């Protein structure tokens, strides 16, 4: 019901603004203990010999590695994917060539996926990077996902209730609440602002007087974006266990300059990463995985800024394995 | 273009700044600063037109209240300057200065709204009573500052306009007379009321009432004045420093 | 001490008092119960109550409004009984979230919400009427209804007026408990945070302000029970000790007075006040002003401050950016 | 320079502290011994206030903004230019703010009437102690206090409310709300009925104890009573702290998630999960 102190607290403003972090310390520990789960990186090897675009037969995206480079891939995507079920969860154990089982063809996919974050968006993930297992976390289904609605529990490893089932009407309110921070706000923030492009998040006039021509009757965006925007960053501000002075002075949310900190630019980037991934990489999977794996409107599993933070700022406090496999990138 | 811009740097909210102070500024200084003196002025040692009001009963008053007559107070200065403080020079309480002052109100006994005496013992308002769960002190002892009894209450005064105890009337022991004290100088306990205010040979002096059974404006005054003046007055301590 | 000033040690019973009015008499309803606990710190009498036409037209207008609210709050969980009691503060009746402009939105959306503030508007202008002419069935000055009058147009302002002057019904304030001050957030951040708006700081300098004269007020009151300073309207007429020491208590304090009949004035005033600056406030909103931090960067007086963590350009500028 | 009543109360008398030493007026200014403490401590403070202001970019009243240190700099001093100066006048605020209480309740004496002003006057005493020195004790660092400055102390309670992501769905606050809008809407119908009384128009009798009470009654049923109004107008006016100042406390120190969250102690049970 309450928090016993201490609390941990940082500054992100200027003396005097009350601009920063708050965190309980017996919960930052157990999201600690949790991301140090990471396993570590599997030992270097062999750097010579012929490349598997040579030696194996269906090798069309790491194809320019050596076979013992490409086996330590294959090795390390098995522990941070498909551990409990091994090489054959995506693989004919008969016949290591054959694309048959839908994993295959997905893991394909992500590995691009992959490449395409740790080279083309480094203005979010910068040298740290992301793996596999930065949101699969040891699973095929990776534990933090969105349909095109609200869906509870937020970890799909919990069972949920019946009341939490989708199909359970009754229940809406409260997974959209769950989704905003618990607040009433009638909004998806995930299929408004980041399943795609086609919305503007920023709401907030830049100028003192209403300019004549967007400010009278339908020339006016509605009040309701306003309530829309609001509720994404609720949501961002708990996917990354945080509050909104981590990015804004809250004397002009609408002010970048010494008004903004460092993170909400990264936090820029990141929405725009996502709308990327979701468009281009995640949503045109419904064509390659089983019916059991869709949404209620057939859409295919998604991310937002939750799959790969898990309540932190940085997702699993900044580990990183990016040097340890220049494989999954930056790509040259 | 921008809704609300004017000649200059100027826009409508800018101007309607300027007009909301000088709106606030002009009801404060020039209306309810000048409400603010109809009491108390003249100044002794910008004012308002007077206001009269029709009363409930008949009759009209017009405020400030100058009266006919002038009171003289028992008090000498302590020094010269200006804003020296006064200091009694007989006994305060029977004097009625400082703390013990009344107001020159109406000889007048205050009305209900039908016109019969608003502040009266329970022998005259029969209709009324004690509500259940509560002490009657009719027959208790009155028990004084320094832990004398005082006296015996013989009634309550009840208000019958409002229907609220404003004081309880007591024989003073010794002095053939009964005396009036206000509920709010009153520690009302089961066996006995507690009187702080007081010393028990100081109840002998309670200003009187000229009839038995109602009480003047200015008699009301003049007994709640009593007790106060208690407070500063009922020991020579009480007028020096707590510590 | 004085205990009175606590709660009555003796209660009081008579007969029950009624004041004939110039009109409704024999509309009045009710017989009168009294509650023992209550008289400790007020009056223990409870009824009876006036009806009329306007009062009974309230509760009706009301009512219907309250039914159309609670009927679209039971359908946000399919009317499930249990939901609905977990739930409720969470559920609402919302405006209209696309842009119809001025349109009379379709039921689904927004047009529950402009039927049920219409019955609100209609009930509380009936409940107006009854706060005025029970004053001057009376025989009283009509200063409640008044003051009355200021706030109905505040809610007139947020509810109709604002979303009309930029012609729009999706500005409006949703019924329902979490719903509506979900509402104050949007429309500060649509509008450029409501701190610097100089009305939205008038309207809480009088709101705090009566905070302090009640307090202060209030408590001078108690301070004077022992003179009778509660029979206020013959220390009005009839100057007593009562308010010859209240006023020299702030006096000696403050260096200035009011009067037992002004200080109700200041605090009439006050109150007035925080409803009147709010509307003008409200009125000016979106309107002539868009944001309102930039308007008080435009006037010179927002306060700034040094960078602490390295001042940040927008992203959304740099070369290439994606939008 | 005295009103025409106000002699036969201008006695010695009623001191705390002090004697007849400071037992004076000063124009219509009592002062006494906390009358001399007070401005001491406001001479002091507003000294330091202009002093800090001139070091700063500013001379706009609007803008001025005299700051808290670093987190940082803990409980411990800081430098003048860096939190020193707030730290300062902080202790001259509470000096001028006690000292004015404790000269109403001399005051108060001398009058011989209750003391309940200043004792309402430490209420918000109480809440500046609860922004200013008991929060940021719990948390451990001055610099979480506000600054001293017309808005930018604005921004600070901006930005703490938003550190709970929703500020409005803490439950001490919604309390506080509650009390401060019921009370100015009591002043307003307190206020107005006793002018409706002594102001009917025309050439009208001014009315009655029983006519207020018939107004209420016959408008909503009850009517609380003339003493009783005062009572609850103090009790609900000073509820608008006593009841805040658990929302302001718990805030960091006893909760560090959002507001609205808090709510899943109702909406999380089990059986209707
Ligand atoms: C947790 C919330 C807080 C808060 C939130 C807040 C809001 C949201 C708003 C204000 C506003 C105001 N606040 Mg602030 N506030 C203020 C003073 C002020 C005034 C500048 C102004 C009007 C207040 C008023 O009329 O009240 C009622 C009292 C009345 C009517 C009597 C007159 C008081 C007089 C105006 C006070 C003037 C103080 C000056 C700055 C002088 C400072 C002293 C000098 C001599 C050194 C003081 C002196 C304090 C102290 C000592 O604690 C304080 C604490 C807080 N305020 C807390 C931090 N206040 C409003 C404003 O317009 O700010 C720009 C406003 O919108
Ligand atoms: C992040 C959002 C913020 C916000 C957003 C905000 C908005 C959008 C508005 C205000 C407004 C106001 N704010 Mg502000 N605010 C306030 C204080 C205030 C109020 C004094 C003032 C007027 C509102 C009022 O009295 O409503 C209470 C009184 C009401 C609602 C009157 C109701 C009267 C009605 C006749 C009652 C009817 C009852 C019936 C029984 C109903 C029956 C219904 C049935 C039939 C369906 C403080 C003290 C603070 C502090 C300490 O931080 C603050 C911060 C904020 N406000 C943040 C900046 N505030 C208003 C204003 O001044 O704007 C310029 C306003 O519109
Ligand atoms: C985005 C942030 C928000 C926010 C953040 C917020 C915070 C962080 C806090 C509050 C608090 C409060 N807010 Mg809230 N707020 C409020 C209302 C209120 C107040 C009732 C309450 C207490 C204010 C206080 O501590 O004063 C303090 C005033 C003081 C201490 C005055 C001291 C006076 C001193 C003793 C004497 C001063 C004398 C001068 C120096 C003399 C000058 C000399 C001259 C005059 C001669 C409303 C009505 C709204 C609306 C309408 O939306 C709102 C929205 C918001 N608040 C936003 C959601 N608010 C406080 C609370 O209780 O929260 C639970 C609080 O901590
Ligand atoms: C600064 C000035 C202030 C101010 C001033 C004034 N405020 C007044 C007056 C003045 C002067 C009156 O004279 C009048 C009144 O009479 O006083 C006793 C009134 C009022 N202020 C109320 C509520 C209020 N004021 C608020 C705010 C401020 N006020 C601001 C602060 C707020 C906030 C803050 O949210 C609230 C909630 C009501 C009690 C009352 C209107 C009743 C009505 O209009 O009812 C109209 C509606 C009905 C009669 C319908 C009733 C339906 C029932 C419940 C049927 C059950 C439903 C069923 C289940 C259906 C299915
Ligand atoms: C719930 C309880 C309520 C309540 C109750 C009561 N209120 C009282 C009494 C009661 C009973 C009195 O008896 C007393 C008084 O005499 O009344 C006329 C008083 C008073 N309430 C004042 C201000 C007031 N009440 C507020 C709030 C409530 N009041 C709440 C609502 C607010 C808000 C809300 O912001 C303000 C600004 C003064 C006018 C007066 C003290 C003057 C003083 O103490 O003189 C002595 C001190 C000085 C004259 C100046 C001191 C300057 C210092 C050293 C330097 C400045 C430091 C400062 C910290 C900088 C801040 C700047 C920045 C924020 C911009
Ligand atoms: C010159 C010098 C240095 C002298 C030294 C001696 C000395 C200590 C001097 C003090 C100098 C100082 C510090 C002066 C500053 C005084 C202050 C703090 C003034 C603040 C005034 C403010 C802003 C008040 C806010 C409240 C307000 C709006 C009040 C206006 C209405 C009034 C006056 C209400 C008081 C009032 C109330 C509340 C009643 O109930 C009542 C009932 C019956 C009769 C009269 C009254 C009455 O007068
Ligand atoms: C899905 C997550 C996989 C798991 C688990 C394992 N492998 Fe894999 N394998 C996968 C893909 C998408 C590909 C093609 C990669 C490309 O760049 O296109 C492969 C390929 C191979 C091959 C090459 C076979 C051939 O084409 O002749 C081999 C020999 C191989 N993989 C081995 C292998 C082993 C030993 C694994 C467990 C340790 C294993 N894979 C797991 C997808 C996935
Ligand atoms: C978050 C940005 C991801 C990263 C990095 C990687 N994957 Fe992923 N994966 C992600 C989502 C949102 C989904 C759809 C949900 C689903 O479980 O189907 C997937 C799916 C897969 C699968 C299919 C699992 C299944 O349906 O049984 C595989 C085999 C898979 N992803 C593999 C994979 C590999 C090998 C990765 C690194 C190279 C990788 N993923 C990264 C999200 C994310
Ligand atoms: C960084 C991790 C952030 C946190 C925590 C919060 N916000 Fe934010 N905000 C962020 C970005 C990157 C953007 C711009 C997005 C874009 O696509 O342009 C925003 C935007 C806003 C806005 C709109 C500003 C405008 O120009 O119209 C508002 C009103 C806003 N954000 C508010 C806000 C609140 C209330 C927050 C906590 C609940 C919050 N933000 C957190 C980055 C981040
Ligand atoms: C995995 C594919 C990610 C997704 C989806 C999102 N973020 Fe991210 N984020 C990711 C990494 C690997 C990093 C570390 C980069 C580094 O500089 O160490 C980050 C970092 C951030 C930060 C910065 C935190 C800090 O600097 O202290 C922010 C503010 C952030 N990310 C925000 C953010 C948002 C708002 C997202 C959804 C829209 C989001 N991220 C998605 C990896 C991933
Ligand atoms: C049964 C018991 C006894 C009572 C039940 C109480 C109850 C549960 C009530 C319902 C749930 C609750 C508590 C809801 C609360 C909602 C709240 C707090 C709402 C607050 C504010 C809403 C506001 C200001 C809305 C204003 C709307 C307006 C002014 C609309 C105006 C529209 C018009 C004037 C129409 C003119 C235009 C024309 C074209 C039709
Ligand atoms: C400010 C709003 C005040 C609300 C107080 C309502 C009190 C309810 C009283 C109702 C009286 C109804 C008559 C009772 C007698 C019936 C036999
Ligand atoms: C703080 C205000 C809290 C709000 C509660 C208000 C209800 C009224 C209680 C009055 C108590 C005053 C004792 C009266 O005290 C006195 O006058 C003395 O002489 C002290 O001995
Ligand atoms: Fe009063």
């Amino acid at each position: 019901c309450f928090e016993p102190p201490p609390a941990t607290t940082t500054q992100t403003g200027f003396r005097g603004l009350s601009m920063g972090e708050v965190l309980h310390p017996a919960t930052v520990k157990a999201k600690k203990e949790r991301d140090a789960q990471y396993p570590p990186a599997l030992a270097a090897v062999k750097a010579e010999g012929p490349p598997v675009s040579q030696v194996y037969k269906n090798v069309k995206v790491l194809g320019n590695l050596t076979e013992a480079e490409f086996l330590r891939t294959m090795t390390a995507i098995t522990e941070w994917v498909s551990p409990q079920e091994g090489c054959t969860y995506c693989h004919d154990e008969n016949n290591l060539a054959s694309e048959a089982k839908y994993p295959y063809v997905v893991a394909r996919r992500m590995l691009e996926m992959t490449r395409a974050i740790n080279t083309n968006w480094t203005q979010h993930v910068a040298q740290t990077g992301v793996t596999c297992y930065t949101c699969h976390r040891g699973t095929p289904l990776p534990p933090y996902v969105r349909y095109l609605e609200p869906t509870l529990p937020l970890n799909n490893r919990e069972t949920p209730t019946h009341v939490e089932r989708v199909e359970t009407r009754s229940g809406y309110v409260v997974r959209l609440a769950k989704y905003t921070a618990y607040s009433a706000l009638n909004y998806d923030p995930f299929t408004m602002f980041l399943a795609n492009d086609k919305r503007q998040v920023r709401v907030v006039p830049q100028t003192a007087l209403p300019l004549v021509g967007v400010s009278r009757g339908k020339e006016r965006r509605p009040l309701s974006d306003a309530y829309a925007t609001f509720a994404l960053m609720m949501s961002i501000s708990d996917s990354l266990g945080t509050n909104c002075t981590f990015c804004h002075n809250a004397q002009t949310f609408e002010s970048w300059g010494k008004k903004s900190t460092p993170q909400r630019a990264i936090a820029w980037w990141g929405i725009r990463m996502v709308r990327d991934l979701n468009m281009n990489y995640l949503a045109p999977l419904n064509a390659s995985l089983p019916a059991s794996r869709l949404g209620r409107q057939g859409e295919a599993p998604q991310a937002d800024c939750r799959t790969c933070h898990q309540g932190v700022t940085k997702p699993l406090f900044g580990a990183s394995r990016l040097k340890d496999y220049p494989e999954l990138g930056p790509i040259k | 273009m921008y809704h609300g811009a004017l000649a200059q740097h100027l826009d409508i909210a800018q101007l309607v700044w300027y007009a909301q102070w000088l709106v606030i500024w002009t009801v404060v200084l020039l209306y309810l600063r000048r409400e603010d003196r109809r009491e108390g002025y003249p100044l002794v040692e910008e004012l308002p037109y007077p206001k009269t009001f029709v009363l409930p009963h008949g009759g009209t008053v017009t405020v400030p209240r100058r009266r006919p007559e002038t009171r003289e107070l028992k008090l000498a200065q302590t020094d010269g300057f200006e804003g020296a403080p006064l200091q009694p020079t007989g006994n305060p309480l029977v004097d009625a200065v400082g703390p013990a002052s009344y107001a020159e109100r109406a000889e007048v006994v205050d009305a209900t709204v039908d016109g019969k005496a608003k502040i009266v013992p329970l022998r005259v308002a029969t209709d009324f009573s004690i509500a259940e769960g509560d002490v009657d002190p009719r027959g208790l002892p009155v028990v004084a500052a320094d832990g004398v009894e005082a006296g015996t209450v013989t009634d309550l005064w009840v208000d019958r306009s409002e229907h609220y105890f404003r004081y309880l009337e007591l024989s003073v022991a010794g002095s053939a007379r009964t005396a009036l004290i206000p509920l709010g100088f009153c520690d009302v306990k089961k066996d006995k009321i507690v009187v702080t205010s007081i010393l028990s040979e100081q109840f002998a002096n309670v200003p009187r009432l000229q009839s038995r059974d109602q009480i003047t404006l200015r008699e009301e005054d003049k007994v709640s004045a009593y007790y106060a003046g208690g407070l500063l007055y009922a020991t020579p301590e009480r007028a020096e420093s707590l510590l | 001490a004085d205990y009175q000033t606590i709660y009555t040690q003796i209660q009081a019973r008579g007969p029950h008092i009624t004041v004939s009015g110039e009109w409704g008499d024999n509309d009045r309803v009710g017989k009168p119960f009294y509650s023992y606990w209550l008289g400790k710190i007020g009056d223990a009498q409870i009824g009876p109550i006036y009806l009329g036409a306007s009062g009974i037209a309230a509760f009706a207008f009301g009512s219907t409004a309250i039914l159309i609210i609670l009927f679209n709050m039971a359908a946000e969980v399919h009317f499930d009984p249990l939901q609905f009691f977990r739930q409720f503060f969470w559920l609402g009746l919302y405006p209209p979230k696309a842009q119809y402009g001025m349109g009379i939105p379709p039921l689904h959306d927004g047009g529950w919400w402009l039927m049920a503030g219409l019955f609100m508007t209609l009930s509380l202008g009936s409940w107006w009427i009854r706060v005025y002419s029970r004053a001057r069935a009376l025989g009283l000055g009509t200063h409640i209804a008044w003051n009355f009058a200021a706030a109905i147009f505040f809610v007139l302002c947020i509810g109709c007026i604002h979303p009309t002057l930029v012609g729009s019904w999706s500005e409006g304030v949703p019924f329902g408990i979490w719903p509506h001050i979900d509402w104050l957030t949007a429309f500060s951040i649509r509008y450029g945070n409501f701190y610097y708006c100089p009305w939205h700081g008038f309207s809480i300098g009088f709101a705090y302000g009566c905070g302090l004269l009640f307090a202060a007020h209030g408590a001078t009151i108690l301070a004077v029970a022992r003179f009778g300073g509660d029979r206020e309207i013959e220390q009005i007429t009839d100057r007593g000790t009562a308010v010859e020491r209240a006023a020299l208590f702030w006096r000696w304090t403050i260096g200035f007075n009011a009067t037992i009949e002004s200080v109700h004035r200041w605090g009439w005033f006050f109150s007035l006040m925080v409803m009147v600056s709010a509307s003008v406030g409200i009125l000016l909103t979106g309107t002539f002003v868009d944001n309102w931090y930039l308007w008080c960067v435009k006037h010179g007086a927002a306060p700034d401050y040094p960078a602490y963590l390295p001042a940040t350009p927008d992203p959304a500028s740099l070369p290439g950016a994606p939008k | 320079a005295l009103l025409s009543f106000e002699r036969k109360y201008r006695v010695r008398g009623g001191t705390l502290i002090g004697g007849d030493l400071f037992d004076f007026w000063v124009g219509p200014y009592f002062v006494g011994f906390f009358g001399v403490s007070a401005i001491f401590f406001i001479f002091l403070g507003v000294s330091l206030i202009g002093y800090a202001a001139s070091q700063g970019p500013t001379w706009d009243p609007f803008a001025i903004s005299i700051n808290p240190p670093d987190l940082k700099y803990g409980l411990g001093a800081a430098p003048l230019l860096e939190g020193g100066f707030w730290q300062a006048i902080t202790v001259c605020a509470l000096g001028a703010f006690i000292s004015w209480m404790l000269r109403e309740v001399e005051i108060s004496r001398k009058l011989g009437i209750g003391w309940h002003v200043p004792l309402a006057f430490c209420v918000p005493i109480f809440m500046f102690c609860v922004l200013q020195v008991f929060r940021p004790l719990l948390l451990g660092s001055w610099g979480h206090a506000f600054p001293y400055g017309i808005l930018s102390h604005l921004d600070w309670v901006n930005n703490f409310g938003y550190q709970y992501l929703n500020w409005h769905y803490n439950p001490g606050h919604m309390s506080s709300v509650s009390f401060l809008f019921v009370n100015a809407m009591a002043l307003g119908l307190h206020g107005g009925l006793i002018l409706s009384v002594a102001n009917p128009g025309d050439g009208d009798k001014v009315k009655t104890a029983e006519h207020e009470n018939q107004y209420f009654r016959d408008v909503v049923g009850y009517s609380i009573g003339a003493l009783s109004i005062h009572r609850l107008g103090l009790f609900l006016a000073s509820n608008i702290f006593l009841t805040g100042a658990f929302g302001t406390i718990a805030s960091g120190p006893f909760w560090t998630r959002g507001w609205p969250e808090w709510w899943g102690w109702w909406l999380d049970i089990p059986f209707w999960s």
